[PDB]
């Protein structure tokens, strides 16, 4: 964050009101009971926005040269039947907890059923959120899969 | 002088700082900025944080003459120990296109401060590239095996990045872009997927036209590039091997986990669509009333 | 055999004795036989839900 | 009981061996009647390996020993699966069905039903451990001629049951039971199609009320 | 024998190949696969019952400007793999390459 | 925005006319939908003892034998009495049985109109016949069938034989200087690359009734958040 | 001489190796000469003997048991009782058929095994393609 003093004949005079002059509102702070006790008696802060060229913005990004050898490179297929393995294991105790909630579920009052049937962290939403986030990862091993097959052959 | 040499990662900030400093001293239209690099060596990986501009004319009729202002440069070392006391000279960037025959003279000086052997990295100022649009190389002096004499030739070290925890979140705070050069979504790593087979097609295109240069455009026989091309051929896959029929059997397995995944999906979203209807249900009621 | 112990079938077609150390199964495709029974398991209480609608 | 009288011979199976740890002699039939069923259900639903461990780790079932003439045939028959010599299996197979099965009350209406499925358990573990076999060794080692084998075998094959074929030129038995993955596969798409299935019924149905 | 694997797409000799190609018995054939692994010339595994040799290594030797050739016509093949295919690609799936 | 009654009616006279052209396969398909679309109700009754009937008969056109429990879950056993009885004839590989069904009830066969598909099943007693003897025999004399199914000549056995696996039936073939019948079934297709094929399939069977819960989901939704009960 | 042929892996017979050391070294003491140490001169053949099979496990994958029989210069049920103690040791695996088609010497590979290396023959391929293409812009300035 950065700051400036105001004046000392300034404060006295209330002249607060003349710092808000200049802006449309973007005020927001960071910090409270340090930050506040300086900002009314000493000095007025004034807010960062950050610059960058297009240049930048791709040497920022680039923290990898896996971009171009992203599908001609993976990961060893070992450690993909331990992930795939585990989400199936859990599936199928997420299926449990998700049955026990729809023993019922037509009684008014959604979050009320979570409580007493257990439905609580939501199982429903969470046996989609391991379909998902495992039917992402088996579409980046076939896309390298393939590509080398035609490329190469 | 060390000859410990391997790699060359580069901060984020060693690339911006150059590329302004290029047009501050207001060198530019075919036209070199010069400036020292500063980081770590005497490591495998070379380790560039920073790097300053020195004041430099360059004469364009010829490369060949130019000004470096020696004296400045020990100057300039008092002050980078201040902001960090691990920077010490180790070369000096040039800002590209690309490598040149003048640099061999230039990178003579620069052997009076350096303990390693003096880095030339390339900043393109332009931005060109597949991956990070830096090239590396350093200066080594070895016999050439074809019949003539020692020679001071520029091998290239690969580019790449690491970066301390304050940089590299600076780097996502400036940016906001969100990238479709990583991975991210599956959508987003499509889009690497066509690149990535694009960028082997562009590769093995160039080989092509660089083997009939040797004998269609004169270029020497490089004994270096060529035992490599012969190491891709050895490790090259073949067909009709049990090794090759095994992937078919893996392909099977992996696609029926993805077959019961869906599958699996498709249970939820039948529920849902059981429970709005019994939102339904009760909708009819409250119609009818009114 | 039928202990299952070393491995191996017992051959009198022509009087050997194949010996065996051969993988055999597959882990990951056993377990893809509990996650089908499992969402045969939750389309039975689904389908009693359903039959307050029709 | 009640179990043994209906098809679920899984579920008597477990029941009738937790009757020999603890009997009750009120308004129930005899000790010796409760240890037979145990031992018919034992040969039905276990093979070898099973049925070895269930027989050795029941000691109740031992002190009782065969005192009567239905518990002999049952009892004896059981020694000779899973010791892996059929030569007494098949008259044993004969003097099981006559002096348990069409006296009881509870296993007269299964007493065809046992006899078929036997014959394909006793034949399948001889043909697991074995990738070949001839005809007339085969014959040897139940106690049968070649001929009569052949019937039975023509029955149990097509419905596939049994995953066998029979070289009649060369003689031999060939097994095409399939001990790899490919049997894990035969497992999960009859599975799968009736997964499909399920969802295809109940999902069109909402939509249309 | 380095040198008939290396010019060849395909990285295995039947040995009767090898037989015509140095001039030797059938006897000799197999040790001159052997002295060659153990020189360290060629690498892999060598079947005496499919009667191959078969290379996973080739030790680096000489360039000229036949052999130059012989590796460039390799690469415009294998260049013509990729390039078909990465279209089939781009006409699949248009709708997302977001 | 047709009524269920109406789209049960449509796939089952589909049914009918395929079966006539000598289609089984697409016939199958869509007799099972003409069913799971119509009620249980004795209201519905008449209705499904056509579409049993045409069911039945379907399958012993294919070689695939309907289940026993089929007739026996229902209690709709003494109208399907007559395809109960062709059911165990084809099965076992008896014409004698079979020819004895097709006398005992041709006039109730005949009132249906389903008669005419019946006669064509004379044939599949023979062919399921040489199914089952090349599943228990890997190898098989030519004899040995003629004595099982009551036929003529080995020569005739020939016959029936090359032109089943036109169809691929018998999936067997026949030597004629080494005087048997080898099957080429030895399965282990895991090792091969036929379950790629079917896994994909079944994805898109999923994909297809995921889009269905899509446009339904939303229309009758929008109906009642539309209209006022507020 | 002497331990230069075990040190590395060669062609070698027991009747080539004989007959250099015979002259040389029953004129020395210890493991030669005498009527108790021609006993270990036989015990020397087996461990030729052996020191063939070892070699011809690494290089041959399958060589055929008939072959095996004219380099080992032995019957072919001498040849077999030598690969049985050298699988005792567990220095190699190798599973031998009795009536003379092959003996194979390896263990035979998990899946998982043959699948890891075909990837990381793709992935070298990758890695020096790449380094050649920043090489050849080098090149054309250099010329």
């Amino acid at each position: 964050d950065a700051f400036r003093l105001i004046d000392t004949g300034a404060l006295i005079n209330n002249l607060e009101p003349r710092q808000t002059t200049s802006n449309t509102g973007l005020l927001n702070k960071a910090n409270i009971q340090a930050l506040i006790h300086g900002l009314n008696r000493h000095y007025y802060s004034l807010n960062i926005d950050y610059h960058k060229t297009a240049k930048e913005t791709k040497m920022l990004m680039n923290l990898h040269k896996e971009q171009w050898q992203s599908g001609l490179k993976m990961y060893d297929y070992e450690e993909k039947e331990e992930s795939n393995l585990a989400a199936t294991k859990s599936m199928v105790k997420i299926a449990e907890q998700y049955s026990k909630r729809i023993e019922e579920e037509k009684e008014l009052t959604e979050e009320e059923l979570k409580t007493r049937y257990v439905g609580r962290q939501d199982p429903k939403k969470h046996l989609s959120e391991t379909a998902d986030e495992t039917l992402e990862n088996n579409i980046v091993s076939v896309l390298t899969a393939g590509v080398n097959s035609v490329a190469i052959k | 002088m060390s000859l410990q040499h391997e790699k060359v990662t580069i901060a984020p900030l060693v690339l911006l700082s150059a590329l302004d400093h290029y047009e501050r001293t207001q060198t530019k239209e075919n036209k070199r900025c010069v400036g020292v690099i500063l980081g770590d060596a005497n490591s495998s990986t070379i380790r560039v944080t920073n790097s300053f501009a020195l004041p430099f004319e360059e004469d364009e009729k010829n490369s060949d003459v130019w000004f470096l202002d020696h004296n400045y440069i020990e100057n300039m070392n008092e002050m980078c120990k201040k902001i960090n006391a691990k920077e010490k000279l180790i070369g000096w960037y040039h800002s590209g296109p690309k490598l040149r025959a003048s640099d061999l003279k230039i990178n003579e000086l620069f052997k009076k401060y350096t303990q390693n052997n003096p880095l030339l990295l390339i900043v393109d100022v332009k931005q060109q590239g597949v991956g990070l649009p830096t090239d590396a190389y350093v200066a080594i002096e070895q016999v050439k095996d074809d019949g003539t004499s020692t020679e001071k030739t520029f091998l290239h070290l690969p580019c790449t990045i690491e970066a301390e925890e304050a940089e590299e979140i600076g780097v996502e705070h400036l940016l906001r872009d969100v990238r479709d050069q990583a991975a991210g979504g599956l959508s987003i790593r499509l889009t690497n997927q066509l690149k990535s087979l694009k960028g082997l097609q562009s590769k093995l295109k160039d080989v092509v036209e660089y083997l009939d240069k040797v004998i269609n455009k004169e270029l020497p026989i490089n004994h270096t590039i060529l035992g490599k091309l012969q190491d891709v051929f050895n490790l090259l896959p073949n067909l009709g091997t049990p090794d090759d029929d095994e992937i078919d059997v893996e392909n099977h397995d992996r696609i029926n986990i993805s077959n019961n995944l869906q599958k699996a999906l498709t249970v939820k979203t039948n529920d849902e669509l059981m429970v709005i209807y019994i939102s339904n249900l009760v909708r009819s009621i409250i119609a009818f009333d009114d | 055999i039928l202990d299952k112990i070393f491995y191996g079938v017992l051959d009198q077609g022509n009087g050997w004795l194949y010996v065996y150390e051969t993988p055999n199964q597959d882990a990951t495709y056993d377990s893809a036989l509990e996650l089908v029974g499992q969402l045969n398991k939750v389309v039975d209480q689904l389908f009693e839900k359903a039959s307050v609608l029709y | 009981i009640h179990c043994l009288a209906v098809r679920n011979f899984k579920e008597a199976a477990k029941l009738l061996v937790d009757s020999l740890a603890t009997f009750t002699s009120i308004e129930l039939t005899s000790y010796e009647s409760i240890a037979t069923y145990a031992s018919v259900t034992g040969l039905f639903t276990l093979e070898r390996t099973d049925l070895k461990s269930k027989v050795i780790d029941s000691p109740e079932l031992l002190s009782l020993i065969s005192t009567t003439a239905a518990l002999q045939s049952i009892s004896s028959l059981t020694i000779s699966l899973y010791a892996s010599d059929y030569a007494s299996y098949f008259p044993y197979l004969l003097e099981t069905y006559a002096n348990v099965l069409i006296p009881c009350k509870y296993l007269n209406r299964h007493a065809d039903f046992f006899v078929r499925e036997m014959r394909r358990k006793v034949y399948a573990q001889l043909l697991e451990s074995y990738k070949t076999l001839s005809l007339k060794s085969m014959a040897s080692a139940f106690g049968v001629s070649v001929a009569f084998l052949d019937n039975d075998l023509g029955k149990f094959i097509p419905n596939k049951q049994l995953n066998c074929v029979i070289d009649r030129v060369n003689g031999i038995v060939e097994t095409n039971r399939p001990d790899n993955k490919n049997a894990q596969y035969h497992l999960l798409v009859k599975q799968g199609d009736g997964l499909l299935t399920k969802l295809q019924k109940y999902g069109a149905a909402v939509r249309l009320t | 024998l380095i040198e008939t694997v290396f010019v060849k797409n395909i990285r295995m000799l039947s040995f009767e190949d090898i037989s015509k190609a140095t001039h030797l018995p059938k006897d000799n054939v197999e040790h001159l696969v052997m002295r060659a692994i153990s020189l360290g010339l060629l690498k892999g595994s060598i079947d005496q019952v499919n009667e191959l040799v078969t290379i996973s290594w080739v030790q680096p030797r000489i360039i000229s400007g036949d052999q130059i050739t012989k590796m460039k016509d390799r690469l415009v093949e294998w260049n013509d793999q990729v390039e078909k295919l990465g279209k089939k690609m781009e006409a699949r799936g248009q709708s997302i390459w977001v | 925005d047709v009524s269920s009654s109406l789209e049960a009616r449509y796939f089952f006279y589909l049914s009918k006319i395929n079966a006539i052209q000598l289609d089984y396969s697409t016939a199958n398909e869509y007799i099972i939908a003409a069913i799971r679309k119509a009620p249980h109700n004795s209201k519905s009754l008449g209705f499904l003892q056509q579409s049993n009937k045409l069911h039945c008969c379907i399958q012993l056109l294919m070689g695939d034998i309907p289940e026993l429990s089929f007739f026996h879950q229902s209690n709709m056993q003494k109208s399907l009495l007559p395809y109960y009885h062709l059911t165990k004839a084809v099965k076992l590989g008896d014409l004698k049985k079979f020819t004895s069904t097709i006398t005992k009830y041709k006039q109730l066969l005949l009132k249906d109109d389903t008669y005419q598909l019946c006669v064509r099943l004379r044939s599949n007693v023979i062919k399921t016949g040489i199914r089952i003897i090349s599943l228990t025999y890997k190898k098989i004399s030519l004899r040995d069938i003629c004595l099982k199914l009551n036929l003529d000549s080995e020569q005739t056995v020939e016959y029936m034989v090359s032109r089943a696996i036109r169809d691929g039936v018998i999936e067997a073939k026949i030597n004629h200087e080494d005087g048997f019948i080898e099957t080429t079934e030895l399965l282990n297709i895991y090792d091969s690359e036929d379950p790629q094929q079917v896994f994909d399939e079944r994805i898109k069977f999923a994909n297809q009734l995921h889009d269905e819960y899509l446009v339904s989901m939303r229309y009758p939704e929008d109906k009642k958040t539309q209209q006022n009960e507020k | 001489s002497l331990v230069k042929l075990f040190t590395t892996n060669e062609l070698m017979r027991w009747p080539i190796v004989q007959k250099t050391y015979e002259p040389v070294l029953n004129e020395d003491d210890l493991a030669f000469g005498g009527e108790a140490n021609k006993h270990h001169w036989e015990d020397l053949q087996k461990r030729v003997i052996e020191h063939n099979l070892r070699v011809i496990s690494e290089y041959y994958s399958r060589i055929t048991l008939l072959r095996l029989n004219e380099l080992l210069d032995l019957t072919e049920s001498q040849t077999e009782t030598y690969i049985s103690d050298l699988v005792n040791q567990g220095i190699i695996y190798a599973k031998v058929n009795r009536p003379a088609k092959i003996v194979n010497f390896e263990k035979p590979k998990n899946s998982s095994q043959l699948l890891n290396e075909w990837s990381h023959n793709v992935d070298e391929l990758l890695e020096h393609i790449e380094t050649i293409g920043h090489l050849i812009t080098k090149e054309e300035i250099m010329h």
